[PDB]
């Protein structure tokens, strides 16, 4: 299946603060009016990023799975919310073909829209997020504030999903034009290559 | 192992730290230096990542809870969030400018008066004007035709024993 | 002024000779509160080797 992500998927590309100034930045962004592979379980590729979204009711979507060969003999990340905290590992736990050991990291800590973004820039993990109430992907604009960072340097090519609806995009290297308001909040953006008026 | 041997057979504990390095962010690192904070002086700073020289002053900008820097329309550093106590500072380049030697005719006199351009000369008889601050010139409340123009409506001239007036 | 004009006499006017520049007083360095130190007290101070 397919659907059309109208205007979503803009994340603060850096840490500076700019007030009421139009800036033009080039990075990996989700192209405007793209297709998102509407879903309702299997593995997927990790071309250069993701735009995992969701519209859940009771936290049916839990976590994720990453990694190149997705089992032993090559490392593979993990993220889970097992009703306690977001346990993170880079271990080689045998990846069951239907899920729901010598490792070098660890960590332990429709009305929702858990928009997320994932990037393996320089092989290390980078996560953004924005958790918005809603009441079938709505239009509207909202930026993404970074919340985590993992210095792993693992080699990722593929990922998966654990267990409402969720979607998937793919980031691409496109130039935008961001409208910081006075508070420094991204308020609007223009895709710099969509069509002649935008150019 | 007996406590009353010599040192030769006497037990010793050994720990061997094997420092290994790969293409990793290398988080296992020792404490960095941290000096106390001084404001209102042209100091040579190095905040968490970035460096430079300026005159740090307490500010009133409101960063977002995750931002750290600030920038102008021309992409220049302007504000820094202090990593220890989260108060936002500003950054002003400590002043510079030019030196200009006013003279009447050397034929007339050897006395001059200097004008430092665009400073407050409180850290640089002594007069503060709108174009700089003038050193070595009386102030009159009268008005005449312009003799030696200076800027922003100030003209100085040599007048009566005599001296230089502005 | 004379040395910039290449003259021993200068007529009435205003001339520019040099440049003003405040110098940096001192250095300052800031970094986040260094906490979470290594549990080296766990391997050196351990019970049994
Ligand atoms: C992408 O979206 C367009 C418009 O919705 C659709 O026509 C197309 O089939 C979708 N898939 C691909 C691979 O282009
Ligand atoms: C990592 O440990 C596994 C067993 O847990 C072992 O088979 C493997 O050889 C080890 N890797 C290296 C590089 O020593
Ligand atoms: C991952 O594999 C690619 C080629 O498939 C290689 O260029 C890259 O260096 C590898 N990275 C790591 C961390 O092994
Ligand atoms: C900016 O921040 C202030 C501080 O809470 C808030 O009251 C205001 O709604 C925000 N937005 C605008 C546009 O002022
Ligand atoms: C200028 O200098 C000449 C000699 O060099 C002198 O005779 C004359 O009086 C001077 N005039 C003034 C106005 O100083
Ligand atoms: C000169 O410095 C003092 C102290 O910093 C300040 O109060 C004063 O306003 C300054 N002068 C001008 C003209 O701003």
């Amino acid at each position: 299946a397919y659907t059309n992500s109208f205007t979503r998927g803009v994340y603060y590309p850096d840490k500076v603060f700019r007030s009421s100034v139009l800036h033009s930045t080039q990075d990996l962004f989700l192209p405007f009016f793209s297709n998102v592979t509407w879903f309702h379980n299997p593995v997927l590729p990790f071309n250069d990023g993701v735009y995992f979204a969701s519209t859940e009711k009771s936290n049916i979507i839990r976590g994720w799975i990453f990694g190149t060969t997705l089992d032993s003999k090559t490392q593979s990340l993990l993220i889970v919310n097992n009703a306690t905290n977001v346990v993170i590992k880079v271990c080689e736990f045998q990846f069951c073909n239907d899920p729901f050991n010598n490792c070098t990291f660890e960590y332990v800590s429709f009305k929702n829209l858990r928009e997320f973004v994932f990037k393996n820039i320089d092989g290390y993990f980078k996560i953004y997020s924005k958790h918005t109430p809603i009441n079938d992907l709505p239009q509207g604009f909202s930026a993404l504030e970074p919340l985590v960072d993992l210095p792993i340097g693992i080699n990722i090519t593929r990922f998966q999903t654990l267990l409402a609806a969720y979607y998937v995009g793919y980031l691409q290297p496109r130039t935008f034009l961001l409208k910081y308001n006075e508070n420094g909040t991204i308020t609007d953006a223009v895709d710099c290559a969509l069509d002649p008026l935008s150019e | 192992f007996q406590p009353t041997n010599g040192v030769g057979y006497q037990p010793y504990r050994v720990v061997v730290l094997s420092f290994e390095l790969l293409h990793a962010p290398a988080t296992v690192c020792g404490p960095k230096k941290s000096t106390n904070l001084v404001k209102n002086k042209c100091v040579n700073f190095n905040f968490n990542g970035l460096t430079g020289t300026g005159v740090l002053t307490e500010s009133n900008k409101k960063f977002l809870p995750f931002q750290q820097f600030g920038r102008d329309i021309a992409d220049t550093t302007d504000a820094v969030r202090d990593p220890q106590t989260l108060e936002i500072l500003d950054i002003t380049p400590c002043s510079f400018g030019g030196v200009s030697v006013i003279t009447p005719g050397t034929n007339t006199s050897n006395q001059v008066a200097v004008l430092y351009q665009d400073v407050n000369c409180t850290e640089v008889n002594v007069f503060q004007t709108r174009a700089g601050c003038l050193i070595g010139a009386e102030h009159v409340n009268n008005s005449y035709e312009c003799d030696i123009p200076i800027g922003a409506g100030i003209c100085a001239s040599y007048q009566t024993s005599q001296s230089i007036i502005a | 002024t004379k040395c910039t004009l290449k003259s021993f006499t200068v007529e009435k006017g205003i001339y520019q000779t040099s440049n003003f520049r405040v110098q940096p007083t001192e250095s300052i360095v800031r970094f986040p509160n260094i906490t979470n130190l290594c549990p080296f007290g766990e391997v050196f101070n351990a019970t049994r080797f």
